[PDB]
């Protein structure tokens, strides 16, 4: 039997797929350290590596990308768990290698092949304490293009008053996602800052892992795949709505949280999302 | 202790001892600064981020 984690549910992701939308036709690229397609509980529809020395984006010899592809796009089926948008067409843009870490021209050169192949949604979990000038301009290029835009805050934790959302997350063209856990309590990990947009669960989050297995995994990493899922049921519900408009109906029906530094505009809610008339509840 | 600020500008070879000192079943793992990296939390890491002259060159912390 196939098992819902919790974080599908508290985003009300069931309430778009009882309206019979999954993300069909949505193409979203998880710009990552690869995913593994020989999982059955994914179906991979295509990919590119910019990883010099791991040149086959569908082996992840890490870990990370098949577990951020699994909540965007877990296969709603009898086995293992269900994604937030099922039917998503899903890419592997390799960026990272085996240890985690990838060069800023490896996840530029991702980004870019995300526009050329008409991405509809890019999931960038992952990120760095400094932007760069070339990193600012492929993720504002890709926006322009049209492309949804997420990527998680970061881990940094608190630093008095100053912001530690990493980019690109911190870039204003990129949807910035901290993690909350099933009581919508920020994680003491996740970053803060004016640039948290919205929270996402992120603490034990249960997902696909290489080689038919399956584990609760924690990290804004996680939370930045719900967001990305959930603007692929939107675009499903919505498939001529722009990337703007996407955008501000996740960040316009939030539930609100606490102060805004701590938890941006609160929780997602794509069930409010996906409705012409937005607001917060 | 989860952060180690008293580490930046030290050798990576330091940095090492000193963490396995305080958390001895770490898993360390050394990148280069200015990479981009996962955004999973794993209490048991702590990744080391060197400049070119293998020196720590950002604050370790559990994650
Ligand atoms: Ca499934
Ligand atoms: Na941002």
């Amino acid at each position: 039997a196939q098992s819902v984690p919790y974080g599908v549910s508290q985003i009300k992701a069931p309430a778009l797929h009882s309206q019979g939308y999954t993300g069909s036709n949505v193409k979203v690229a998880v710009i990552d350290s690869g995913i593994d397609s020989s999982h059955p509980d994914l179906k991979v529809a295509g990919g590119a590596s910019m990883v010099p020395s791991e040149t086959n984006p569908f082996q992840d010899n890490n870990s990370h990308g098949t577990h951020v592809a699994g909540t965007v796009a877990a296969l709603n089926n009898s086995i293992g768990v269900l994604g937030v948008a099922p039917s998503a067409s899903l890419y592997a843009v390799k960026v990272l290698g085996a240890d985690g870490s990838g060069q800023y021209s490896w996840i530029i050169n991702g980004i870019e092949w995300a526009i050329a192949n008409n991405m509809d949604v890019i999931n960038m979990s992952l990120g760095g304490p400094s932007g760069s000038a070339a990193l600012k301009a492929a993720v504002d290029k890709a926006v322009a293009s049209g492309v949804v835009v997420v990527a998680a805050a970061g881990n940094e934790g608190t630093s008095g008053s100053s912001s530690t959302v990493g980019y690109p997350g911190k870039y204003p063209s990129v949807i910035a996602v901290g993690a909350v856990d099933s009581s919508n309590q920020r994680a003491s990990f996740s970053s803060v800052g004016p640039e948290l947009d919205v929270m996402a669960p992120g603490v034990s989050i249960q997902s696909t892992l290489p080689g038919n297995k399956y584990g609760a995994y924690n990290g804004t990493s996680m939370a930045s795949p719900h967001v990305a899922g959930a603007a692929a049921l939107i675009l499903s519900k919505h498939p001529n709505w722009t990337n703007t408009q996407v955008r501000s109906s996740l960040e316009n029906t939030t539930t609100k949280l606490g102060d805004s530094f701590y938890y941006g505009k609160g929780l997602i809610n794509v069930q409010a999302a996906a409705q012409h008339h937005h607001h917060h509840h | 202790k989860t952060e180690w600020p008293e580490l930046v500008g030290k050798s990576v070879e330091e940095a090492k001892k000193v963490i396995l000192q305080d958390k001895p079943a770490a898993q360390i793992i050394v990148l280069p600064v200015g990479t981009i990296v996962t955004a999973e939390y794993r209490i048991d890491r702590v990744r080391l981020f060197v400049d070119r002259l293998d020196n720590i060159a950002q604050v370790p912390r559990v994650g």
